[PDB]
């Protein structure tokens, strides 16, 4: 069967709005 | 200079809500991604608006 | 409903997965002109 | 899905109505296929 | 607008979406124009 994964969350950082 | 209101509105199904609930902070971080996204509509609306 | 289990699994959806074997087990081998010849043994059979 | 249980109490005074939302996730499961066997349209 | 930033937790069992409802006033202003040049269409 499945060694179904396993899953780790991250944001994919949008632009930085330093400006 | 009228200050008009730009309507920002985000939601979080609750069977998508559901579906990730193996993180113990989807709602904060989704909460965090829209609050810079919307730093990035302010700069965004300033120009191309 | 009382007899019915309850659980608070904290995922929408996933599998249970039983282990079991793959048959016979215990067999004599003429370990002094034959090797031991081994086998696996684990049905891993997965519901959803 | 415990915590994924929803009772939410929306008081719609809207229609002058007190609004009960229980969502709740199921999965109704056998545990043991082996000691589980039906019978279906019996007919008597 | 200060006091125009106007958060509201929605939690809108109704359609089983959680909201947010991020009202904002805002102005985009350039305090003087004298300093503010511009070009556009620039093709390359």
């Amino acid at each position: 069967v499945a060694p179904s994964v396993q899953q780790k969350l991250e944001t994919k950082v949008q632009e930085s709005s330093d400006f | 200079y009228r200050c008009e209101q730009t309507n920002s509105d985000t939601h979080i199904t609750y069977q998508k809500l559901d579906a990730w609930a193996k993180f113990a902070d989807f709602q904060t971080r989704i909460r965090d991604a829209i609050i810079k996204r919307q730093a990035l509509d302010r700069i965004m609306i300033g120009f191309n608006g | 409903l009382k007899s019915i289990n309850f659980y608070g699994v904290p995922e929408q959806e996933g599998e249970k997965i039983g282990l079991g074997v793959s048959g016979p087990v215990a067999s004599t081998t003429d370990t002094t002109q034959q090797d031991r010849e081994t086998s696996d043994i684990s049905t891993m059979d997965g519901r959803r | 899905q415990e915590g994924g249980r929803r009772r939410t109490i929306l008081d719609n005074a809207k229609r002058d109505r007190i609004e009960n939302y229980e969502s709740s996730n199921d999965a109704y499961v056998i545990e043991d296929l082996a000691c589980a066997a039906m019978a279906e349209n019996i007919a008597l």
